[PDB]
C-alpha cells in the first residue's frame, strides 16, 4: 500500500511567561517515531518508536540541530504574524506547520506538502505542483510574494521529492516488522434494546492498523445513512486503532441490516449480520 | 481565531473483563487552541498516574491527545473523563460505558 | 529526517 512521512510543529506564544512553547512530532503513516518539546529537560530530538532507536549519534545530533533551527524560525514567525495582523503583544497565538510526502505502493513519490496555519485557520500552503502557493488571505500574500521572488518552492521540491522519500524508504525498511504490517480489524456486532420498539445495532472494528478503514451500514443490500452514528477512529494506545458504527432499527427487522468493513488488511471486505 | 470544542471518547484498550488488567483511555480530538485540561476519574476522584501522547494535529489543524492509565475494571467502579477547554463554560465529564 | 531549508514567513 501507500505510505507517508509527516512532521507536525506547534508553536504557542506565552506573553509574560517567557519563550514560546514549541512541540514537534514526526510520523510514518500512523506511527509516531520522534518528538521534541521546548519545555522538556533534554533539549534533544527523542525516539518514540523502537525501530528508530538504532539510529546512531550523528542522526540524533543532526535532527536535534534542525529541530532547534525550526524552533528559532517559529519564534520569529509568531512576532512576524502579530505584525501582519496588527495584534497586540498581550494575547497568546498559535502557529502550526506541517510538511512531508506521500508515496505509492512502489514507494515512489506521489505528493508533497508544506503548509502553515495561524490561530486555527489556513495561512499559506504549497500547492500540489510544488511550484506555487495558496495564500489564504491578504496578509499571507506578503509571505507568498517573498517566497516567490526567492524561489523557496524550488528548494522544498528537492526535499519533498528527494530526502523525504529516501528516508521514508529507510524507515520503512528498518521498521519493517511494525511499519509494513497490516493488522486486519477484529469485528463483532452488539445488540441493545432501547425500548420494546427499537434496537441499536453496533458494528465494532478493533486492533487494526493502519488507521484507514470504512464501516458502512446497509439495509436489504442498499447503503443506509439515516439513523446511523459513526465515531471518529481512535487509538487503542498499543499502536492499533478502533472504530464503531451504529444503526437504530425497528425491533423485529434486525435481519435486514448488514455492516460492511473495508480495510487494507482484509483479503475481502467483511459483511456482518446480527447473530 | 478559530475555536473548536473537543470531541471526547472514553474507552478501554482491550475488551473489558472484570478482574482483568487493562488500560483506560480518554481521547480528546478536534479542538483549538491547544491548551486543554484532561483528568481521568475513578468514582469521581482524580487518578494521579495518567500519561498522555505528544501534541499532534489533523489535516484541518485541530489538535488531538490520548490520555491513558492502567486500570482493572470491576462490576461497581465507575470511571470517567473530565475535560476543560476555553470553549466550555464548565468542565465536561464523560462516563466510561463498557456496555457498548 | 527533518528538512534543513530556511523558511521564514
Amino acid at each position: 500500500g501507500s505510505h507517508s512521512m509527516r512532521y507536525f510543529f506547534t508553536s504557542v506564544s506565552r506573553p509574560g511567561r517567557g519563550e514560546p512553547r514549541f512541540i514537534a512530532v514526526g510520523y510514518v503513516d500512523d506511527t509516531q517515531f520522534v518528538r521534541f518539546d521546548s519545555d522538556a529537560a533534554s533539549q534533544r530530538m527523542e525516539p518514540r518508536a523502537p525501530w528508530i532507536e538504532q539510529e546512531g549519534p550523528e542522526y540524533w545530533d543532526g535532527e536535534t540541530r534542525k529541530v532547534k533551527a525550526h524552533s528559532q524560525t517559529h519564534r520569529v514567525d509568531l512576532g512576524t504574524l502579530r505584525g501582519y495582523y496588527n495584534q497586540s503583544e498581550a494575547g497568546s497565538h498559535t502557529v502550526q506547520r506541517m510538511y512531508g510526502c506521500d508515496v505509492g505502493s512502489d514507494w515512489r513519490f506521489l505528493r508533497g506538502y508544506h503548509q502553515y496555519a495561524y490561530d486555527g485557520k489556513d495561512y499559506i500552503a504549497l500547492k500540489e505542483d510544488l511550484r506555487s502557493w495558496t495564500a489564504a488571505d491578504m496578509a499571507a500574500q506578503t509571505t507568498k510574494h517573498k517566497w516567490e521572488a526567492a524561489h523557496v518552492a524550488e528548494q522544498l521540491r528537492a526535499y519533498l521529492e528527494g530526502t523525504c522519500v529516501e528516508w521514508l524508504r529507510r524507515y520503512l525498511e528498518n521498521g519493517k516488522e511494525t511499519l509494513q504490517r497490516t493488522d486486519a480489524p477484529k469485528t463483532h456486532m452488539t445488540h441493545h434494546a432501547v425500548s420494546d420498539h427499537e434496537a441499536t445495532l453496533r458494528c465494532w472494528a478493533l486492533s487494526f492498523y493502519p488507521a484507514e478503514i470504512t464501516l458502512t451500514w446497509q439495509r436489504d443490500g442498499e447503503d443506509q445513512t439515516q439513523d446511523t452514528e459513526l465515531v471518529e477512529t481512535r487509538p487503542a494506545g498499543d499502536g492499533t486503532f478502533q472504530k464503531w458504527a451504529a444503526v437504530v432499527v425497528p425491533s423485529g427487522q434486525e435481519q435486514r441490516y448488514t455492516c460492511h468493513v473495508q480495510h487494507e488488511g482484509l483479503p475481502k471486505p467483511l459483511t456482518l449480520r446480527w447473530e | 481565531m478559530i475555536q473548536r470544542t473537543p470531541k471526547i471518547q472514553v474507552y478501554s484498550r482491550h475488551p473489558a473483563e472484570n478482574g482483568k488488567s487493562n488500560f483506560l483511555n480518554c481521547y480528546v480530538s478536534g479542538f483549538h487552541p491547544s491548551d486543554i485540561e484532561v483528568d481521568l476519574l475513578k468514582n469521581g476522584e482524580r487518578i494521579e498516574k495518567v500519561e498522555h501522547s505528544d501534541l499532534s494535529f489533523s489535516k484541518d489543524w485541530s489538535f488531538y491527545l490520548l490520555y491513558y492509565t492502567e486500570f482493572t475494571p470491576t462490576e461497581k467502579d465507575e470511571y470517567a473523563c473530565r475535560v476543560n477547554h476555553v470553549t466550555l463554560s464548565q468542565p465536561k465529564i464523560v462516563k466510561w460505558d463498557r456496555d457498548m | 529526517k527533518l528538512s534543513h531549508q530556511p523558511v521564514l514567513l
